[PDB]
């Protein structure tokens, strides 16, 4: 869902 | 007289100082006194090694705590691959000690320095709202270098959680004054993405900061769009060198790289700005951005001087960053009026968009009503529309003064047939200017195919005052  | 730090690596940190201008500004902020003495910020990232040699001296306990594990320690979970790296790169660009002897300086290396680990493991939107909400009477600055996939087909942002963190902060934080979000505006420019398809950067509540490399240039991982606010270096090809940092394992490491190294450079010249006057609200410090980044020498093909002129890019908002005049303006700083905000509803029927849509309307900005804006801030344009293949879509806004703002460039990898469900399309560009007048939204296919679909909602949502304007640039 969420990335660096 | 002020001496610059003596840490080894200080002479490879090309953008904080230099005889050449290519930097930051920031031995400028220094030599005023302002070092982040006083100043809390937190890295919203994967953990923070709060033991190491060049972070343990500023580091803070009340800035941190574990959200994947449910603990106070942020202390990054070591693997083989050292993936849980980020957050302690990204900590030492803001805080990491100077005159210690060990790798180089943060930007303001007298700061207090947290990290709260939430990026290791399924990133909710509770756990966001567990970390954009953290002791925020304590931190007074957030960083966060992450966000939705930048494949260039995303269209997301915070859910109820998230927006309800945001809110929370910018009203009750840092006592009334506004939590301080800073976003890293996205490495997708290889999938020619859109920062405005990102509703963390796109936010009025974030300053979304987008990365120049050394000789000037738009880096390869760089993404356009209308909400971003500012800029600061960071990597490039192989020739320009990269950003100096505190690594994992207590290491240091001179090869930081994308949109992660940028934002974490900007909070560290907001608290140096923040130290040099701690009455700043979370609008005023956008206000100073917006007035004191400089374009010059940034190359880009989309520069633009708005209303007020300024100049404005969708690769950098209003340029570089420059610590010395932030501290500078900050300092005599006169507080903004309360934010006013004026909602126009556009349409009166829905219209098809066919190969291309253009819709004007002239509006008053709320003449004669206590939320009148002559002086904008930020502009959405909230658009409900159906399209067969969103990625074919190209959406610009022009204001009354001319301005016109990229709100969604063309994505080729966007194949969803699940069109915009009342997104907010921010823009930055037209700060200062006056809103009252015809605004004119252009939709346009890009493609030769014979696309199709409706246009069914357009709110123009305007923000900012009715005083205090400065004579245009
Ligand atoms: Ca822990
Ligand atoms: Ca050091
Ligand atoms: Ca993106
Ligand atoms: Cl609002
Ligand atoms: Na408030
Ligand atoms: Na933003
Ligand atoms: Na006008």
């Amino acid at each position: 869902r969420r990335k660096k | 007289v002020y001496q610059e730090p003596t840490d080894p690596k200080f002479p490879q940190q090309w953008y904080l100082s230099g005889v050449t201008q290519r930097d930051l500004n920031v031995k400028a902020a220094w030599a005023q006194g302002y070092t982040g003495h006083g100043i809390v910020v937190s890295i919203l990232d994967d953990g923070i090694e709060k033991n190491h040699p060049d972070l343990a001296g500023n580091y803070d306990p009340g800035a941190s705590f574990d959200v994947n594990d449910q603990d106070p320690d942020p202390q990054p979970r070591y693997t083989q691959m050292n993936d849980n790296r980020h957050g302690t790169r990204c900590a030492g660009e803001v805080a990491a000690v100077a005159n210690n002897g060990v790798c180089g300086v943060g930007v303001a290396y007298n700061a207090r320095i947290g990290g709260v680990r939430m990026l290791d493991g399924e990133v909710t939107d509770a756990v966001e709202a567990r970390s954009l909400g953290l002791n925020p009477n304590h931190i007074h600055i957030y960083s966060a270098s992450w966000g939705p996939e930048d494949d260039g087909k995303t269209v997301d942002g915070p859910a109820r959680l998230a927006e309800e963190a945001f809110f929370r902060g910018v009203s009750q934080g840092r006592g009334g004054l506004g939590s301080i979000f800073v976003w890293a505006s996205g490495n997708g420019g290889r999938e020619h993405d859109s920062c405005n398809c990102d509703g963390y950067t796109n936010s009025i509540y974030t300053l979304s900061i987008s990365s120049a490399t050394q000789f000037g240039n738009v880096p390869w991982y760089s993404e356009a769009c209308s909400s971003t606010l500012a800029t600061t270096y960071s990597s490039g090809n192989q020739n320009e060198k990269q950003i100096v940092t505190t690594d994992l394992r207590q290491k240091c490491t001179e090869s930081h790289t994308g949109t992660s190294a940028s934002a974490p450079l900007a909070a560290g010249i907001i608290a140096l700005t923040l130290e040099a006057n701690k009455n700043l609200t979370w609008r005023d410090m956008q206000h100073l951005v917006v007035q004191t980044s400089k374009p010059a020498h940034l190359n880009a093909n989309d520069w633009a001087t708005n209303g007020v002129g300024r100049k404005v890019s969708h690769s950098y908002g209003y340029g570089l960053l420059d610590a010395g005049a932030m501290v500078a303006l900050a300092q005599n700083w006169t507080t903004v009026a309360p934010q006013r905000k004026c909602i126009i509803d556009i349409l009166t029927e829905p219209k098809d968009i066919g190969k291309r849509l253009e819709v004007r309307k002239t509006v008053t900005a709320c003449l004669g009503e206590p939320n009148h804006i002559t002086r904008l801030e930020h502009a959405q344009a909230r658009l409900t529309l159906s399209y067969n293949r969103r990625g074919d879509l190209a959406i610009h806004l022009v204001s009354p003064m001319g301005t016109r703002s990229t709100l969604l460039a063309a994505r080729p990898h966007d194949y969803s047939a699940d069109g915009f469900n009342d997104w907010a399309f921010m823009t930055t560009h037209s700060w200062d200017e006056d809103p009252s007048g015809e605004w004119v939204l252009e939709i346009e296919n890009t493609s030769e195919a014979n696309n199709y679909g409706t246009l069914t909602k357009f709110t123009l949502v305007l923000y900012g005052t009715a005083s205090g304007s400065l004579v245009p640039r």
